[PDB]
């Protein structure tokens, strides 16, 4: 399940730090340098975080137009997926 | 120009102020998981632009006012701000660049940018596809009359045709009266009335009775002439508007249907044409035949086509129709939901080959094969603790293909 993959990557990054930047999560999930990340990979991850947020597992903050997306953990992140 | 953003306020699933941002993107897809509010995007767009297809229920409810504003940058490019508000009693307020106006003045501002509510040349609902794929030939004629402007002459056309019909039989009736009067004159003169009046005021009765029959006929003649000329003028204008639209769509449909049915296996695509069903001197009184055959198919009836093939033929017709009066932007409902992967790819290719200055695309997309090819994305998610929909953006032009 795609959401399961993303759920695991976020629990790792958000277990130490309170927030992680989407583009950092995307480099981790793509297993490559950011210069090589493809539109298909970026869209898959973007949709995955929207799913996790609608399920109540993460929080999303973006304060600038096309700006960095900040992700924080919710309690349900460590109980679902 | 183009839309650079929509701003919402307490609209349906959105609590407070939110932004649907497009920026300088000419191909934006709006996406999100089910029950996130994505479906409310169509609603907000068609609301702020004035589509009628309950008004109190659009306001957010926790379970009080709401508005939607379209921000549009013309070719100059100056800013246009089109705001529609739902007030506390359920009525609509209209504002243009932050000044109150009435509904008519609102539409006119939109028409000036070729955003035509009468033709809905800027938006394809999902229901439009079903409606197109099941419509009768006479329904298609009426649709072309609607988008072409010729339908606004229909009632005047039919009123004046009736006047011609009446004034015609009135002329024939008064002509037969005059033929009987002049026939009674020949009989009354062979009566040798000169002798009778020499050894009579009735001779003056025939004087004014014949003078009356003449004046009455000449009036029926001039009235029929006026009705015939009024009717022919309206008929000519109705035909002019209709033929201009029909000619455009008939020419385009062949090309658009190919583009949407070309594949690696069948690089020639299918074949489509439009035609007036029956022979007539007044095309808008006949039905319009739309025939489309995918590659390597050829039967007379289209109802033997698959649901996918019917959908793609309907989309081709909708594109061909809306190209007659090109909108600066174009909003496409979530049609990729029901389509197989091959057809989703063809929609994607068609959009990328047209999305740019002069035709901005805003697409509701369920299928990654489509929305992963956008210039930018609008993601809609549900904040359950706050009980509201929210939006995120991602510029996909930063990332590479392959």
């Amino acid at each position: 399940k795609a959401i399961v993959q993303m759920a695991k990557i976020l629990r790792k990054e958000l277990s130490e730090e309170k927030e992680v930047i989407f583009t950092d999560v995307l480099k981790s999930q793509a297993n490559t340098e950011p210069e090589n990340i493809t539109k298909r990979e970026a869209s898959r991850g973007f949709f995955d975080i929207l799913s996790l947020a609608t399920e109540g597992c993460i929080g999303l903050s973006q304060t600038e137009a096309f700006g960095n997306i900040k992700i924080d953990a919710k309690p349900a992140l460590f109980e679902r997926f | 120009g183009k839309l650079i953003r929509l701003e919402l306020f307490n609209f349906k699933s959105y609590k407070g102020h939110h932004t649907l941002l497009f920026g300088d993107s000419y191909f934006t897809s709006i996406i999100g998981p089910n029950g996130s509010g994505k479906s409310n995007s169509m609603d907000a767009i068609s609301f702020v632009l004035g589509i009628k297809s309950n008004l109190r229920d659009l306001i957010y409810r926790g379970r009080k006012t709401a508005w939607v504003m379209a921000v549009y940058e013309d070719d100059a490019g100056e800013l246009h701000r089109w705001k529609r508000t739902i007030t506390a009693n359920g009525t609509s307020e209209y504002r243009i660049n932050d000044r109150v106006v009435n509904a008519q003045q609102y539409n006119e501002a939109l028409e000036k940018e070729n955003i035509l509510i009468k033709a809905r040349n800027f938006l394809v609902f999902q229901g439009d596809v079903e409606a197109i794929a099941s419509q009768s030939p006479q329904d298609l004629t009426r649709l072309i009359e609607q988008i072409s402007g010729s339908l606004e002459y229909k009632e005047e056309y039919e009123r004046l045709e009736e006047e011609v019909r009446q004034a015609t039989e009135e002329q024939a009736y008064k002509l037969q009266r005059r033929r009987a009067a002049n026939s009674e004159i020949k009989q009354y003169m062979e009566q040798s009335p000169g002798l009778e009046v020499l050894f009579m005021d009735r001779l003056d009765h025939v004087r004014k009775q014949l003078e009356q029959t003449e004046q009455e006929f000449e009036a029926s003649k001039a009235k029929l002439r006026q009705a015939r000329e009024s009717f022919q003028a309206v008929k000519q204008k109705r035909l002019e508007l209709f033929n201009k639209a029909f000619t455009h769509i008939q020419e385009q449909i062949t090309h658009v249907y190919k583009e949407l049915t070309r594949s690696e296996a069948y690089p020639l695509g299918g074949q489509a044409y439009l035609d007036i069903e029956e022979d007539t001197d007044t095309p808008f009184l006949s039905g319009v035949k739309y025939h489309a055959m995918p590659p390597l198919k050829r039967f007379r009836d289209m109802e033997h086509l698959s649901g996918g093939e019917k959908t793609m033929a309907a989309l081709a017709l909708l594109f061909a129709i809306h190209s007659y009066q090109p909108s600066p932007f174009f909003v496409l409902d979530e049609v990729d939901a029901a389509l197989d992967n091959a057809n989703v790819e063809k929609i994607k290719k068609y959009i990328r080959e047209h999305a740019g200055p002069g035709m901005q695309f805003i697409v509701i997309s369920l299928k990654p094969a489509l929305f992963q090819a956008s210039e930018s994305l609008i993601g809609v998610y549900r904040d359950q603790e706050a009980n509201t929909s929210r939006t995120l953006t991602l510029d996909l032009r930063k990332y590479r293909h392959h």
